[PDB]
RNA sequence: CGCGACCUCAGAUCAGACGUGGCGACCCGCUGAAUUUAAGCAUAUUAGUCAGCGGAGGAGAAGAAACUAACCAGGAUUCCCUCAGUAACGGCGAGUGAACAGGGAAGAGCCCAGCGCCGAAUCCCCGCCCCGCGGCGGGGCGCGGGACAUGUGGCGUACGGAA
RNA sequence: CUAAGGCUAAAUACCGGCACGAGACCGAUAGUCAACAAGUACCGUAAGGGAAAGUUGAAAAGAACUUUGAAGAGAGAGUUCA
RNA sequence: GACGUCGGCUACCCACCCGACCCGUCUUGAAACACGGACCAAGGAGUCUAACACGUGCGCGAGUCGGGGGCUCGCACGAAA
RNA sequence: AUGCCUGGGCAGGGCGAAGCCAGAGGAAACUCUGGUGGAGGUCCGUAGCGGUCCUGACGUGCAAAUCGGUCGUCCGACCUGGGUAUAGGGGCGAAAGACUAAUCGAACCAUCUAGUAGCUGGUUCCCUCCGAAGUUUCCCUCAGGAUAGCUGGCGCUCUCGC
RNA sequence: GCGGGCCCGGGUGGAGCCGCCGCAGGUGCAGAUCUUGGUGGUAGUAGCAAAUAUUCAAACGAGAACUUUGAAGGCCGAAGUGGAGAAGGGUUCCAUGUGAACAGCAGUUGAACAUGGGUCAGUCGGUCCUGAGAGAUGGGCGAGCGCCGUUCCGAAGGGACGG
RNA sequence: GGGCAGGGCGCCCUGGAAUGGGUUCGCCCCGAGAGAGGGGCCCGUGCCUUGGAAAGCGUCGCGGUUCCGGCGGCGUCCGGUGAGCUCUCGCUGGCCCUUGAAAAUCCGGGGGAGAGGGUGUAAAUCUCGCGCCGGGCCGUACCCAUAUCCGCAGCAGGUCUCCAAGGUGAACAGCCUCUGGCAUGUUGGAACAAUGUAGGUAAGGGAAGUCGGCAAGCCGGAUCCGUAACUUCGGGAUAAGGAU
RNA sequence: UUAAUUAAAACAAAGCAUCGCGAAGGCCCGCGGCGGGUGUUGACGCGAUGUGAUUUCUGCCCAGUGCUCUGAAUGUCAAAGUGAAGAAAUUCAAUGAAGCGCGGGUAAACGGCGGGAGUAACUAUGACUCUCUUAAGGUAGCCAAAUGCCUCGUCAUCUAAUUAGUGACGCGCAUGAAUGGAUGAACGAGAUUCCCACUGUCCCUACCUACUAUCCAGCGAAACCACAGCCAAGGGAACGGGCUUGGCGGAAUCAGCGGGGAAAGAAGACCCUGUUGAGCUUGACUCUAGUCUGGCACGGUGAAGAGACAUGUUUUUUCACUGAC
RNA sequence: CGAUCCUUCUGACCUUUUGGGUUUUAAGCAGGAGGUGUCAGAAAAGUUACCACAGGGAUAACUGGCUUGUGGCGGCCAAGCGUUCAUAGCGACGUCGCUUUUUGAUCCUUCGAUGUCGGCUCUUCCUAUCAUUGUGAAGCAGAAUUCACCAAGCGUUGGAUUGUUCACCCACUAAUAGGGAACGUGAGCUGGGUUUAGACCGUCGUGAGACAGGUUAGUUUUACCCUACUGAUGAUGUGUUGUUGCCAUGGUAAUCCUGCUCAGUACGAGAGGAACCGCAGGUUCAGACAUUUGGUGUAUGUGCUUGGCUGAGGAGCCAAUGGGG
RNA sequence: CGACUCUUAGCGGUGGAUCACUCGGCUCGUGCGUCGAUGAAGAACGCAGCUAGCUGCGAGAAUUAAUGUGAAUUGCAGGACACAUUGAUCAUCGACACUUCGAACGCACUUGCGGCCCCGGGUUCCUCCCGGGGCUACGCCUGUCUGAGCGUCGCU
């Protein structure tokens, strides 16, 4: 019957993202001559806290090295990362943490956060509150690296593309129960209008497949195929093994 | 609540004078009039309302210089000329 | 290391003109249903219809066969009678449904590309003189410009044409 | 017959616009919603909805003037064939 | 029997005797404890087109026809004839 | 109804968490006592917000949902003005089929539309003559049609108290 | 005249109407919770009972319980029945005059009616800026009205100092 | 505008401190320089001064038939206070899996690209003190709510804010009063019948009425004692129960 | 939280557990676009669900319906392509993708978790034993519950009396473990039982006050109305104001009153009919967006290799380049 | 055992296949088959308690109508019970009736609506008599007792449980007899549970949803019209008024029990145990009245007090009746 | 005979029914068959001595000019006119004029901010300021001017 929920949200305008009081995009530094060749030298002016976002960030002002000027930059602030610091961008850039280079030089074994899936695209990888990649190891012919996610699958990567030594800071955020349906709906009131969720169970059968009868049952097997339209697609979306 | 209640706090308006056709139809949200519809080009008018269609004509308002195209085309168009003198 | 032609491509409050919108009874090009009928209803019917969009005139569209016919043949298009509620279509049910010929109203035929012949013989704009200028034309004088040879103009088009 | 190019009035249609003629049509609850300051008054935020409402008298000759009452209202008088 | 007397069946009012339940409709059955109904004035509902079938009237008659068009008028009567 | 932006507002009291001070005990670990502190989606409670009960008043009312008493909450998932975004098989919904301009299990206006009805209701002057049936069979037929039957009208072919 | 109906007499009325032979129709009302308009019983009835409260004297005035003045008694008891605003209304604001109509009694009163008057800004705000957001050009889609998008497939600054 | 009280400083100088010191309601600070002295800066909405006593107000008395925005005498003074109410400023803390806005506009700083006259003058004055001219357009009344708005109305409904006196009182609770507002809320008079609506009171019993303690009633503030079962050890709790 | 009958045990909530997704992605919007929301985002994230503080647990079952995994070891398999005879339309043959069949996993997916007999030195119950059956046959817990027809179950307490309340029993028509079981401090305008105090709820009503109701001055409606209104019996269409037989009846009214007018209201909400509909569901009949797969075109260059036909053709498999995208 | 349309087979030296000719193909004529079991022949799953419309009393859930199977009640015969004895009291096997206070059957009135159970209050009526008055009978010695007759005048209670009608228990009493009046009584009341919409549990269904299976919260509108009734002015006649009175007619009212004496008597082996007339009084009901007791109390009568206000004393007022004797 | 009530009749009340009128509709037919960037349709605001509405008009605002006709308009005054004079009113209308939005055009819609030229006040171009006048919207056709290209080329 009516539109259930989820197919709303695609559309908008009411649960689109807050983002007035976030500082902005969080990227790495463009690629450029002298992070391709050598390293570039920024200091860390300042960290904040991004709305909406659980990690810190951090500005960081390096010279750019054409104009006379002095560019910023939001990096995702690994741990460990103080003010007035020295960060090096580049292939000759020294393995410490907060500083940005090619997981090809980088050794194995090396811990590394807000990776480039593909080279220039700023980071993407691993950069949510604390998570982390891992480089197993290195290939020099077609220039290819394994690199293991957060979510334990292994990828492989380009060696160009470059990532942020050291693990992101703020860790263990999930460890403290929320405690109250406040400290939730002000948690979500700068993310998006997501947090009350009513069960499609309680709800009616004509807003939700799962909705009506006498007995708040689903009366139909919660896996469904993925192949699926939209508005019957609901609860396991193709789940392979669903038990405890 | 619903009724008698609700009804005391109509305070703000939507709908304002428009411009082009001068009916109180011009939504300040949408910047759309809805009787004729100003921001867009051409008036609006549909067939589904004759009584509508008719109330806002050609012939309904002055005519100030359709009238004297009629009259000048009854007497020849002519243009550049004067009659006669005494 | 620049200049000078050409092809593609922009800027102009460059000089001169053009379109926008309205009415919409009639017309043209699209999109386009359901009430209704079938004693239900799904193909059908309502129906290329209502609604919606775009485009002109005093009319518009169509129009001079890649036609109709099988006859001893007719000969652009449009409208009236008839063909005819016929051939034909349709859960061959409800229902839908032309065309040819014949008799009238009117009646008008034509033009390019190509093929080819002619010195681009062609066309547009700006200056001066004469006529006239209130639907800006005609002639003459301009080593004054432009368009055109990646094709303008005259002859010429299926009824043959050119020399 | 000669497609993949083009032009063309005539007989054709016209519930809109200008100006006319006509009626075995209705005669103010009828005929257009509208015979009259009608798409007017009025209603709804809006798309939109939408009325009721003609007649003194030939000629205003529309009752001068006296009188009761604060006045509305009367009683006389007068105009008019009425 | 003829200046306060005659005839007026019908219509005005009253009295008496008998009879007598409120109309329309559905219904086998309505006065119904079935439904519509305070009263009055104006309006108000089997029309028109087309296709048939039957019957009747008229004209012609193995014939019949005016559809459409044309000839007479500037249309009063005529968009008739 | 919800999301966002920009502003405004929320007396007086109770409980007394972290932290800190002093005293006493201890061999240490540390522990008791008296204070300071004012945290809490803390309690009573006003303004504000909402509407449990009397199924009170009224119920052609003050009111097409109001009034009295008693009520829940009142520092946070709080209340609210303005601007803005989501428009109808759509929106939105702490989810009641709730709200979407006194209408919401599909808003309002106009048109198709004088939509269809085997079902209700109604169906306009007089007199005269004739004058019925609820039965046959068939139909997704049972509140209806068709078909015979009952009926009326138009006649026509003949016989005759001639 | 069985009847539908019709012919005379009287009163009002003042300008058109009818009989017969034929034709034509939007041609006859008691009902349809019929449409429009008017009028009755109810009925001088229900009612003019939410938030404590008025009294005396005088003035104007034809007319006084409701107007005005003076005095007395009261209430709202500074989150007010006070003084100013925003949205909204648009002359409702002021003075004079009237009591035709409204203020569900009345009124000499009113926000009623009829006449006239009233809003004075560099400093108070709009105007300026941007927020959530809306919306052109470029580009894309779309039969089409238009839609998608606000930096995205753009030759996107017509600005400035010095020479 | 000038000056000074009064606040704040994460501002400077001398000096180096355990026998630890300074300090707040709490905190907090110190060899990365505490206490003690001398200074510096910001706000100074407060006090004095120009404005400014000329004007305003409270009184006493006159000019003027009347119009008349008049004329004059004086006063507008001295002190203390408060967890007192409101507003503002400044420090200090607690909370966030909340971190709590953009732009217009203005200013400061790094540099010397460039200018100046050459020994009495000049370029410059992010102009130091004056002097001259202009600032255009729109709204400006009233109501802002038991009668000026929306609910068919002069409707017990709804509609966003500022100002917030005295007494009692914990209090912006309720009640009484001052400034201010009004005639009791679309009418008055005469009696006080029955039904009612809203308040009360009732001998004895105390829920025996009723589906049901529905309704009403009981307790209620403060001070001093006391406070169980259970428990998540936080609570229960103003438990319960006593005296004033 | 249902504005305007339901403020609740309902919704929501932190806590707990699953599912998809590493961006040419997961979910979703969109007629359309190199479109858009999550996303100013990256697994401690987003999207979809179930249960719903703490403690203690979360038993067995994949037979059924779902979901998911790989798999030329393959039955079915459309279009296109290939071969065949025919004069051709053609039909036949081979080949043959996804999906269905075939094989595993998954129940904190939907869900489910039995019936007969014999048997212990009085009886009784019954350890224990046998047979038939499924994919296991309800495990720990709990209850005559908000869940129990019999039923007002049996016993004890609470009263003088209790279908009510509380504590134990399991025989449970038809309790039960994240369709979550049990417990539970605090809290609840949630539903019930008892006790103390309290009182007009009552015994049993009475009195007082204010505002109406009453009357008057002024102003003044509305619903409803076949005609109107006294009863007993009879018949009637089966309960009469009218009819029949009787009883009887007397102007105009005032304040109450609720027996009657089968009183007023809305063309009954219930039931049925209609070949009238609408909301919702699916294992109903036709379909459709979307989605997956196969074929043709955009769609090229180079290098090798193989099968088949045949004695050059097709299928082409793999590896490289970018010039399309 | 089967119409149209469609398909399939068979037959003709069968017709057409359109400008003519040939051959495939196709369309034709005739005769069979494939089937419509709802069988004169639609292609067709559910739910709605969120519901909607046109109608039906042709058709259900109320009452009232005919009948009385069933329920209740009463007779006829007599085999027997009754120590002997059929009829003191009963009465089998059979049989005849009465009632609509139970459930049944029919659908006659009502679907343009007759408000659907109980309880409270109130009036009247019936006897199929529980008790009281008067009597008959015994297996009646007294007491106690059942059976029957005239007989409805007066009575038929207070409570625990349940919404209950019904049902059981406690206590008192002469007795706690049975019923009707639209299963009396909602413009009289309550809404407790049937019976809207929100929810919870168990069973059933894949599902939406269903449950004479349970639980909780869930608006009870209007009289001023006519009649009936309670009261109040009144009304036609008596020439007008006043007086004191009569009376037809209607209404009707009192009821029951305890203690003393009789009397521990009659009777009776004993246990036990009366009755008539008298005296004192009580239950319920009816009509009044306030001397006393109690209640109310705004004579707002008189003191006492909290907050505030007239400067204070005095005298006062305000706080919807300030509170309290 | 009273009051009230029922019927009929006369007159008088509310009501506007019937009839008779009609500067209005409906239908058919004929001719013409015409809008706009030189600014359309429509809308807003103003214009009369007394003027609210309708109608008419556009700061030249109940109408200007010209032609035709020839003594009025009128609800009242004022009156212009000598009606032997282009001369009152009317019709025609060919000249002039035609405020603000509106395809609506400098950007937006507040009636706010501007740019490039000219003129006047101010000035003695001296830039401000004030007022007035003309341009400044998109797409597109021809031509002109200025430009870009590691596109194709020939000389140095
Ligand atoms: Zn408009």
């Amino acid at each position: 019957g009516r539109v259930i929920r989820g197919q709303r949200k695609g559309a908008g305008s009411v649960f689109r993202a807050h983002v007035k009081h976030r500082k902005g995009a969080a990227r790495l530094r463009a690629v450029d001559f002298a992070e391709r060749h050598g390293y570039i030298k920024g200091i860390v002016k300042d960290i904040i806290h991004d709305p909406g976002r659980g990690a810190p960030l951090a500005k960081v002002v390096f010279r750019d090295p054409y104009r006379f000027k002095k560019r910023t930059e939001l990096f995702i602030a690994a741990e460990g990362i103080h003010t007035g610091q020295f960060v090096y961008c580049g292939k000759k850039a020294q393995l410490n943490i907060g500083n940005v280079l090619p997981v090809g030089t980088m050794p194995e074994g090396t811990i590394v956060c807000c990776l480039e899936e593909k080279p220039g695209d700023r980071g993407k990888l691993a950069r949510a509150s604390g998570n982390y990649a891992t480089v197993i190891s290195h290939n020099p012919e077609t220039k290819k690296t394994r690199v293991k996610l957060p979510s334990g699958s292994k990828k492989v990567i380009s060696s160009a593309n470059r990532a942020v030594v050291g693990v992101v800071a703020g860790g263990g955020r999930i460890d403290k129960p929320i405690l109250k349906a406040g400290r939730a709906y002000h948690k979500y009131k700068a993310k998006r209008n997501c947090w009350p969720r009513v069960r499609g169970v309680a709800m009616n059968p004509v807003e939700h497949p799962f909705g009506g009868g006498n007995h708040q049952h689903i009366g139909k097997p919660s896996t469904i195929r993925r192949d699926a339209p939209a508005g019957r697609k609901v609860g396991l979306i193709a789940a392979r093994r669903t038990g405890r | 609540t619903k009724g008698t209640s609700s009804f005391g706090k109509r305070r703000n308006k939507t709908h304002t004078l428009c411009r082009r056709c001068g009916s109180k139809a011009y939504h300040l949200q949408k910047s759309t009039c809805g009787k004729c519809g100003y921001p867009a080009k051409r008036k609006r008018k549909y067939n589904w309302s004759a009584k509508a269609k008719r109330r806002n004509t050609t012939g309904t308002g002055r005519m100030r210089h359709l009238k004297i195209v009629y009259r000048r085309f009854r007497h020849g168009f002519r243009e550049g000329t004067t009659p006669k003198p005494k």
